[PDB]
């Protein structure tokens, strides 16, 4: 329903994320943002149950600001990863379980690499070259698994990007009102407002 | 009631000062002397035994030196007994984070909260503080070589040399006067050793009254390595260096 | 739990250990605030009896508390952590709920408000510990320093001292420091903070620390060469 | 040592009558109650030229009704007014109405005893609280650690407070307009004061039922000082 | 009714010493004296069974005292304080250790769980220090044999020989002149007799005298027979007529 | 000095408390003993009523724990009831926990653990009493445990308690030393009392009648108390020899 | 002296000097008058001023429609007190639809105020009540002491000089208890029995404070120009 | 010294001094007898008249626990209906988990237990009363006194207060003269008679008579107080011995 | 399994004048098709004029009057014997009922 994907690229990370909230037979909004910035070179999107998904977000988003406050410092996109799979393998033994899925795109610049990584609802973690959440997988992984290539430029990256969305809008049942996308990489995020 | 035998730990005096804290630092300056030194490709750790018997069993022994983790060790001068109930604290605490981030600890982190444990004796609960003080040794990749101090206060600061518990006045001004920033790992094992033979209060320093620990990155390929020293060991660099 | 009333009235009407509590904030290191026309200045002491510092890794007296606001400190190096690191939470629990930064004002009420509970729960000793907390408000451009202490009240200053000697670089600066034109630059008020630091100060080479904060985020701390070229300066002028 | 609650071989609670002490070392604070209002007025005291005194806030909105000054460790009074705001405001919940002025003060002086071996000692701060409500109209009264509270015609508090009460006890009738009673607080204050009265280390207040309560500006009250001057001049 | 002792009755004094664990020193000085000697092949532990009375059964009172099939302990001191050691002693080598890896714990760590327990009656509140020194005995496969003295502070030290309360000081000298590393097990139980002979000043015999070892597995005193991997405790406690026997040797 | 107030160390070492626990012991100004026979254990203890107006039969230190262990106390009667009841608790908790009858030497260590406690913990006080447990154990046989203020206990040959103690202790020494043995070597429960009276008499050197005595006897399987008339013939029969 | 440091503590006389100093409190507070005939109760108080800017400090509490009470000492700890009556009045409605007894009520305090002498940490109140009630065996008054001592009277005082006010109702005994059917009497009795107590001030119109209870009456209490009738 | 600041601190006599100082509190209140008879217990108090003003038969000091035990102390009368509060709540355990009501030996330690346990604690105060009480059970009548530092024994008659010798002599006659035992409408007018006789050690105020009983013939095993043409009769048996 | 909840039948009427309001409820109180009672009435007054009925489940609604008949009790204890005004009341009856929002008073209230 809400469509999260991610791509790595030889210098960058690109998110792409839905911009509908569906509540019954309503479309409320069409321009929905499904992410924050965590820290100036990490950025989480995110899908899952309505309230949860931006209660989750946001207190993520407030724990690793405070954590860069306190040391001066940015932790890499791997630590916030294990942070965020432990917060959600925690939840899910909870009274009430968080029911949010995530992925976090980073440039890490210690060993200037991009990194993505892919965390469902129960904590679980895997690092990948193309990611993604719910349905959109299900016709965008084997279409990654062949046009993708581990060197590619940021703009092949979004070329094959568009070819997923364009998959996405052909074959999909619901409207999800087209795509916001961000890129990570060494000078930090910024939004593609043309997409 | 019970208001009667209560000593107060947790008052300042007319001048500001904690009783309790001043009086636990005069307790430690009576524990045998401990030095760190930070070299540009390592760290040394010099402890001082507190007098031993001939029938002291030497190689099985553990008093002044303990490992935190593999990258961090800690120098106690104090009371052994209250700085092992701090010692499992910190080698939790280093688990945790590992844990949490998937990265070992940086060395300051762990300082910090082992120092806010300390504070919190002098604040609250009417407890006595923890009659110790570290010198903590440890490398991460952010400040690479780091030398730290805790005391019985709460407070830490970081050094270049430095010296806990007994004679640390003369400690101090002897390290002061042969350190130098270029310095290598080996004239810093001299350069600790000589201090220790110079102030202390035995006869002659000998293997027996010592534990010794580098931190180097002597293993290939960025790959830090601990060495505590054993008794033979010791023996051989206290011949080296001509002390014995 | 432990239970002891530590902080009670005395029959003249003191509180003996919140009054103990500013004996020791008066044995700390100096410590200065001097707000201008478009910026404040956090001006520190660093005592010289220790030699063989590794100032790379040793704690800075002057701590971020978010981008946009500055917490310096005079008293027990301990007990300030403790505050910091709940000024800092606050901080950010406020951008949660809020969805905007804290005010200077509003932190500091939140920090001294700290202070005052200490002096009348049981069990607990006051922070032996006065603080300098100066920034700018989000979206807006006028200097906001503001001193608390012990007892939990908290005021705002135009410039203010804390620590040993206070009261002489206290002097110095209700003399030198015109309410009607405040220093009209960084320049001008970095210089006015390091000469009131020299009153005192005995030197001024590793002893002196300088924190500029400017509007939006933008603050940075000077260097030893780049305070150095102060104090090199304020000496030529004065052999007159 | 000895117990927080103990008391006196004179039937007195020592912790108590020790905040008392501190009270009598606190800066000036007065209040007078017309038919047309009451006023609150207060000395800063600045304790150095170099304070911003327009950030010394001794006097304090609780509802819109109902307003407060302080005298004593003024850092104390924040959980008070903290708490009587709550009381105010949760009490227009419950009940959709506005909370009488007495009903508030003794929500406040039941906070007051609350301490022992709970808080650790009194409070070491006097509260003026004055209001209006519909049923007894304009009202003022002085809340202490004690847990006691008298209504007042005029009541003074601080260092100055015995000197200014027997002012008040000549001054005080029940035909006195808001803008005499405005003056009689300036000069009251001035008398008392040890440096000279202005606009910038005093600060006046009031609570009328039409506009509720309102801290007054720097340069209204600057001009009910020089009003006060010529007055004191013209005879 | 409650528990208003919620601070430290052991405090730092001006010349930084803390008082009551020089006090509980103090009392482990007074009490009677025990030893222990480190072998090659073993651990021998022992004391003087002070008797109270007579008519008392010192049989029924056991001054050593087994804490694992492989770890014994003995003391100086108040014996109702040691009493309760080795109840929690006993408990935390369960609780802390068999309990998670299935197997007993080795010396060092059972001796450093006991002198946890002693410093936090050093530091909680409304407690004063036990007053006791122990001197704890034992094997384990990765460390041998091994002998440590714990205090009333929880500090603890490892030893070749040493001795602890009435008579240590020359019981200490005694066991320097005598202890060599080639010493078997044997030889430690008679070294260990002849420096108790120097402290005790009645009855000398295996009624008076408490003597324990660590040494050979002791398959006899297991109980049952079948798994080849279980073996039988190392602790055995000498009995009244075996002491006698060495005695007559001596 | 408030070392001399609550358990702490003095500096010599010394719990003065409980120490000054020890002297209100002999406050009652009672004299017990105990033995074992055979087949049996005795306990005897003086019975001193005053008051006139005191109802004798509710004036009592010996008390029945369990059916197999009884109990006499020297010390005031608060701290003894005190100390019964607890015991009581404990034997009966015992039982349902270990499907067992508690020893008696078990129940012993068991209240000596707690009066360690009080010596160690500032907030309660030690009791100032001594127990004497006595049982027939169904594995040790004929049993004599004794604890004190200090948490000290251990098993006995005989023992006595009281002011008076050390006479009535080395009566007993002499006439071990002279029989060789562990016991007295007889038959009957009833000639172990008669023993124990004897040698009481002799020690302190005062006559009783039969209220000047309270007695208790623990066989296998019961331990109970004598009443004035049971205690009357057994001094009709050490009269008659 | 030695033994006056909290209320957990016996003096060597068996004193409890804490609960002595308490009852001090209670001496050095406004005298206030009770009374009673077969029909009716009546309290009477002296109320005080801080100066003549203040108000007159309110001396008597309402508990019951059929109870309530007078006070002198430690106001604060009458207004716990009166609030743990009301509270125990209520119960007693809610859970038995039956009124309180006026002993009952006696007795609930008695054991309130105990409980604070035998424990460390704890204080006395500092307050004396007079405690007056209708119930099913006719009219009480009740005289509540914070040592924990209540006592059921036909008339009595408490407060600073209430001695002239207690000597003046034990002589005028026999004639006040049989001022039935009568309220204004009874009160008259009480407003004479008060003016025993009074030096150098009389009773005027913002002073003088009654409060009466009786068979066709529910507890109301009276203050300005309602009490110039008996003046 | 200072070994009597603290209530539970041993002195080096092995005495609780405060515990002792409480005594004295009891020795200052006013009088309160016991009686053991036949088939049950009586019990007596002296009530002080301070003033005319104090309503008669109106400040009843005797108390019931359950409905088979009376109880009545001396001292500081707080700390004995605290006391009995307390039975009242141990009385109501036993009935409840075992059916049966409290016999008088098992309440009597339930008291005991409870005021012993204030002699182990500084943080709290002993009680500042003795307290004689008793009732009958399915093993006939018991009379008991229990004191400050939890001592109690069964007794054949009881006192305490500032009249316990001249009531302690008066009671050693009874049991001399009665041997074989005391009927319950005797021990009545005999408590009346002691009390009136013990009063001669408060003699400056008059004072007020107050008598219960049980008894398994006279009450039905029940505890009532003694009021109108008994008490009168009472009353007027020892008004006839003081002359 | 056990139920909480029953139903007591009858109902209520509120109408309001000019300065008048009459608050009318019948008096028959049923369970399922059988009347447990002819006369028992449900409407009450309350105190400073104001009326009431609460109407449905009649264990609910007596604990609900009895609750706002000791509200306005307090009301008069703890603000100077103040008139609890209609609106107030009204105010401090929804307290009232949201307070068991989870387990509710089934009843209809007017006042």
């Amino acid at each position: 329903m809400d469509i999260i994907l991610g791509i790595r690229v030889q210098d960058s990370v690109i998110l792409a994320s839905s911009k509908a909230v569906t509540r019954g037979i309503s479309v409320l909004k069409d321009s929905d943002d499904k992410t924050r910035q965590l820290s100036p070179h990490t950025l989480m999107s995110f899908a899952g149950e309505a309230g949860d998904t931006v209660q989750f977000a946001e207190y993520i988003q407030a724990n690793i600001q405070l954590y860069s406050i306190r040391e001066d410092y940015e932790l890499s996109p791997q630590a916030v990863s294990s942070f965020v799979r432990q917060e959600l393998a925690k939840s899910i033994r909870s009274r009430r379980p968080y029911q949010v899925n995530v992925l976090i795109g980073g440039y890490d610049k210690k060993k200037n690499k991009p990194e993505l990584y892919q965390i469902d609802y129960l904590g679980t973690k895997v690092e990948l070259p193309y990611g993604a959440h719910g349905y959109s997988g299900f016709y965008t992984f084997s279409l990654l698994d062949h046009h993708y290539r581990p060197d590619m430029t940021t703009e092949e990256g979004l070329d094959l990007l568009k070819l997923c969305v364009q998959e996405l809008e052909k074959r999909m049942p619901m409207d999800f009102k087209g795509v916001i996308v961000k890129i990570v990489d060494k000078d930090g995020i910024r939004q593609v407002d043309d997409f | 009631g019970s208001r009667r035998y209560d000593s107060r730990t947790t008052i300042f005096s007319p001048e500001g000062r904690l009783y309790q804290v001043e009086y636990a630092l005069e307790s430690i300056s009576h524990a045998g002397t401990a030095i760190g030194i930070m070299a540009s490709d390592g760290i040394v750790l010099a402890a001082e035994r507190k007098v031993t018997s001939t029938l002291l069993e030497q190689d099985t022994s553990t008093e002044k030196l303990y490992k935190l983790n593999d990258k961090i060790a800690v120098a106690v001068a104090g009371l052994t007994a209250d700085a092992e109930i701090l010692i499992n604290t910190a080698r939790i605490h280093a688990q945790n984070y590992l844990k949490t981030y998937n990265e070992d600890i940086p060395v300051e982190i762990l300082v910090r909260r082992l120092s806010d444990i300390k504070q919190g004796y002098t604040q609250h609960g009417g407890l006595r503080p923890f009659g110790v003080s570290f010198i903590y040794a440890g490398y991460d990749d952010r400040y690479g070589y780091q030398l730290y101090t805790s005391n019985p206060s709460g407070n830490y600061t970081g050094w270049k040399a430095i010296s806990v518990g007994a004679n640390t006045s003369a400690a101090q001004t002897l390290l002061q006067m042969d350190y130098k920033d270029d310095m290598k790992v080996d004239d810093a094992i001299e350069l600790a050793l000589k201090t220790l033979s110079k102030t202390t209060d035995s006869s002659a320093l000998t293997y027996d009254r010592l534990e010794f620990a580098t931190i180097r990155k002597g293993a290939n390929d960025g790959e830090v390595y601990q060495k505590i020293f054993k008794p033979q060991e010791i023996k051989d660099i206290l011949v080296k260096t001509g002390i014995t | 739990g432990y239970d002891r009333a530590l902080s009670i009235f005395s029959p003249d009407g003191h509180i003996f250990q919140v009054e103990y509590a500013l004996e020791a904030v008066k044995r700390g290191t100096c410590a200065v605030g001097v707000k201008g026309k478009n910026c404040v200045v956090l001006g520190c002491e660093r005592r010289s009896t220790l030699k063989l510092q590794d100032t790379r890794i040793t704690p800075s007296k002057v701590s971020k508390i978010d981008s946009h606001v500055v917490l310096s400190f005079s008293g027990l190096n301990a007990d300030s952590r403790i505050l910091i690191e709940k000024a800092r939470v606050e901080a950010q629990s406020h951008r949660l709920t809020l969805e905007d930064p804290v005010t200077v004002e509003y932190l500091t009420r939140y920090v001294a408000g700290v202070q005052q509970r200490y002096t009348q729960s049981g069990g607990v000793r006051p922070f032996g510990v006065s603080t300098l907390i100066a920034g700018f408000d989000p979206r807006d451009d006028e200097p906001k320093l503001y001193q608390t202490e012990p007892s939990g009240i908290y005021s705002s200053w135009s410039a203010q001292t804390i620590g040993r000697n206070s009261k002489t670089v206290r002097e110095f600066l209700e003399k030198n420091y015109d309410r009607k034109e405040p220093p009209a630059t960084v320049e001008e008020c970095v210089k006015l903070t390091v000469r009131s630091l020299l009153e005192v100060v005995q030197t001024g080479a590793k002893n002196i620390e300088i924190t500029v904060v400017k509007p939006d985020s933008d603050i940075v701390a000077l260097s030893s060469e780049e305070i150095n070229q102060y104090v090199t300066q304020i000496e030529q002028e004065k052999q007159e | 040592d000895r117990g927080v609650s103990t008391f006196s071989p004179e039937g007195r609670l020592f912790q108590v009558e020790y905040s008392l002490e501190a009270i009598k070392l606190g800066s000036t604070a007065i209040g007078i109650a017309t038919k047309e209002g009451v006023v609150l007025g207060v000395e800063k005291r600045a304790t150095s030229p170099l304070l911003e005194s327009d950030s010394i806030e001794k006097i304090v909105e609780i509802d819109r009704h109902i307003g407060c000054a302080m005298s004593g460790l003024t850092a104390d009074a924040r959980s008070m007014i903290e708490h009587a705001r709550t009381a105010a405001v949760t009490h227009n919940l419950y009940y959709d109405e506005d909370i009488n002025v007495e009903s508030l003060t003794q929500s406040v002086c039941d906070l007051a005893l609350r301490f022992g071996e709970l808080m650790s000692r009194p409070f070491g701060v006097a509260l003026l609280i004055a209001g209006h409500d519909a049923d007894d109209g304009y009202q003022l009264f002085h809340a202490e650690p004690s847990g006691t509270f008298y209504r007042y015609n005029a009541k003074a508090i601080g260092s100055g407070s015995e000197g200014a009460q027997a002012e008040l006890l000549n001054e005080w009738h029940s035909s006195l307009t808001l803008k005499e009673a405005e003056l009689l607080v300036l000069k009251i204050l001035k008398q008392v004061m040890e440096e000279k009265l202005d606009e910038n280390n005093a600060q006046l207040s009031c609570i009328t039922k039409q506009d509720g309560f309102k801290i007054y500006d720097n340069e209204k009250t600057a001009e009910l000082i020089k009003e006060l001057k010529e007055k004191e001049a013209a005879e | 009714m409650t528990d208003r002792y919620s601070f430290s009755l052991t405090t730092f004094s001006p010349s930084g010493k803390l008082g009551q664990i020089d006090y509980a020193l103090t009392a482990v000085k007074q009490g009677v004296t025990s030893l222990g000697i480190k072998a090659t092949n073993g651990v021998v532990i022992a004391t003087e069974k002070k008797s109270s009375s007579p008519l008392a059964m010192s049989e029924t009172l056991s001054k050593v005292s087994l804490l694992t099939p492989d770890i014994g302990a003995v003391y100086s001191g108040m014996g109702p304080d040691y009493r309760v050691l080795v109840d929690k002693s006993r408990k935390v080598a369960h609780t802390s250790y068999k309990r998670i890896y299935g197997e007993y714990p080795p010396t060092k760590l059972l001796v450093s769980e006991v002198a946890k327990i002693m410093q936090e009656a050093t530091q909680s509140g409304g407690v004063r220090p036990f007053g006791v020194s122990l001197l704890i005995a034992g094997h384990d496969e990765f460390n041998g044999f091994s002998l440590y003295q714990v205090d009333p502070s929880g500090s603890y030290f490892p030893w070749k020989a040493t001795a602890i309360g009435k008579g240590s000081v020359a019981a200490k000298t005694f066991l320097e002149k005598r202890w060599n590393d080639e010493l078997e097990l044997e030889d430690a139980i008679h070294i260990a007799l002849l420096t108790l002979k120097e402290s005790v000043e009645g009855e000398f015999n295996g009624d008076t005298i408490e003597l324990a070892i660590i040494g050979d597995e002791n398959p006899d005193l297991l109980g049952y027979t079948g798994i080849p991997t279980d073996k039988g405790p190392r602790f055995r406690k000498l009995t009244s007529q075996e002491i006698n026997d060495r005695l007559e040797a001596l | 000095g408030y070392d001399r107030h609550i358990t702490i160390f003095s500096p010599e070492g010394r719990l003065y408390q409980v120490e000054y626990a020890f002297k209100a012991t002999n406050q009652t100004n009672i004299n017990s003993l105990a033995v074992r026979g055979k087949d049996c254990t005795v306990v005897i203890s003086q019975k001193k009523v005053p008051d006139k107006l005191l109802d004798p039969t509710t004036v009592s230190y010996i008390f029945c724990i369990s059916r197999t262990i009884g109990m006499v106390v020297n010390g005031p009667i608060p701290d003894a009831r005190n100390a019964a009841l607890r015991a009581k608790a404990e034997a009966a908790e015992f039982r349902y926990k270990y499907g067992y009858d508690m020893p008696c030497d078990v129940l012993a260590k068991r209240m000596a653990n707690l009066s360690q406690i009080y010596t160690q913990r500032a907030y309660m006080r030690p009791l100032g009493v001594i127990l004497t447990f006595v049982s027939v154990d169904e594995e040790l046989g004929p049993s004599i445990y004794k604890t004190d203020p200090a948490g000290y206990y251990v098993g006995y040959k005989a023992t006595a308690t009281g002011p008076k103690q050390q006479e009535i202790t080395t009566n007993l020494e002499n006439h071990f030393k002279k029989s060789k043995i562990d016991h007295i070597n007889e038959e009957s429960w009833e000639k172990v009392v008669e023993f124990a009276i004897t040698h009481m008499i002799d020690a302190l050197g005062t006559e009783f009648s039969k209220n000047d005595l309270e007695v208790g006897v623990a066989t296998k399987d019961k331990f109970f108390t004598l009443s004035a008339e049971n205690i009357e013939e057994r001094l009709v029969a050490i009269a008659e020899q | 002296n030695n033994y006056d440091g909290d209320t957990v503590t016996f003096s060597p006389t068996g004193r409890l000097f804490q609960v002595e100093y308490a009852l001090e409190a209670i001496k050095q507070g406004s005298v206030t008058v009770g009374l009673r005939s077969n029909t009716h109760a009546v309290l009477v108080a002296l109320k005080r001023n801080a100066d003549e800017l203040s108000s007159y400090q309110k001396k008597i509490i309402k508990c019951d429609e059929h109870m309530g009470l007078s006070l002198a000492g430690l106001a604060p700890d009458a207004r716990v007190l009166s609030n743990y009556l009301r509270q125990q009045c209520n119960y007693s409605s809610l859970v038995f639809n039956r009124k309180l007894a006026v002993e009952r009520a006696g007795h609930l305090l008695c054991d309130k105020a105990q409980k604070n002498t035998q424990s460390y940490g704890g204080r006395p109140y500092g307050v004396g009540l007079l405690i007056i009630g209708y119930d099913k065996s006719g009219a009480h008054l009740l005289e509540f002491q914070p040592s924990g001592n209540v006592t059921e009277l036909y008339g009595t005082a408490i407060g600073a000089r209430s001695q002239g006010a207690k000597t003046y109702l034990e002589r005028t005994l026999d004639t006040f208890i049989k001022i039935d059917g009568n309220p204004d009497e009874l009160i008259k009795a009480g407003v004479e029995a008060i003016s025993q107590s009074l030096r150098d001030e009389s009773l005027t119109v913002d002073n003088l404070s009654i409060a009466i209870v009786g068979k066709d009456t529910p507890f109301t209490i009276y203050d300005g120009e309602a009490v110039a009738k008996y003046i | 010294t200072g070994y009597d600041l603290s209530n539970s601190v041993f002195s080096p006599d092995g005495r609780n001094f405060q515990v002792e100082y409480a005594v004295k509190a009891v020795e200052n209140g006013t009088t309160s007898i016991g009686i053991k008879c036949n088939d049950g217990v009586v019990f007596a108090v002296e009530k002080l008249i301070t003033s005319k003003l104090l309503v008669p038969q109106k400040n009843v000091k005797i108390q019931v626990v359950d409905r088979h035990i009376g109880c009545v102390y001396s001292g500081l009368i707080p700390d004995g209906r605290h006391l009995v509060n307390r039975g009242r709540e141990e009385a109501a355990s036993f009935k409840k988990l075992y059916k049966t009501p409290i016999p008088i030996p098992a309440f009597a330690d339930r008291l005991g237990q409870y005021v012993q346990a204030h002699t182990l604690y500084n943080s709290v105060r002993p009680f500042g009363v003795s307290t004689i009480f008793g009732g009958v059970d399915k093993n006939g009548a018991h009379l008991y006194m229990l004191e400050p530092s939890g001592s109690y024994w069964g007794y054949k008659g009881a006192a305490t207060g500032k009249g316990r010798q001249s009531a302690k002599a008066e009671l050693e006659k009874l049991v001399d003269h009665h041997p074989e035992g005391l009927s319950a409408r005797e021990a009545v007018k005999q408590a009346a008679k002691i009390i009136y006789l013990a009063h001669e050690d408060n003699k400056e105020k008059d004072f007020e008579l107050e008598i219960s009983w049980c008894s398994l013939s006279e009450t039905n095993g029940l505890h009532k107080f003694v009021k109108g043409d008994l008490l009168q009769e009472a009353i007027d048996f020892a008004q006839k011995e003081i002359n | 399994q056990f139920n909480p909840y029953g139903d007591n039948g009858g109902t209520i009427l509120g109408i309001a004048g000019e300065d008048f309001a009459v608050l009318a409820g019948d008096t028959r109180n049923i369970t399922d098709y059988s009347i447990n009672s002819r006369y028992e009435p449900k409407v009450f007054d309350c105190g400073d004029n104001i009326v009431m009925s609460a109407n449905g489940f009649a264990a609910d609604g007596d604990a609900l009057v009895k609750r706002f008949k000791n509200s306005v009790k307090w009301y008069h204890f703890d603000h100077n014997d103040k008139k609890l005004s209609i609106n107030s009341a009204a105010r401090n009856i929804q307290h009232l009922l949201y307070g068991k929002r989870f387990f509710p008073y089934y009843v209809h209230t007017i006042i």
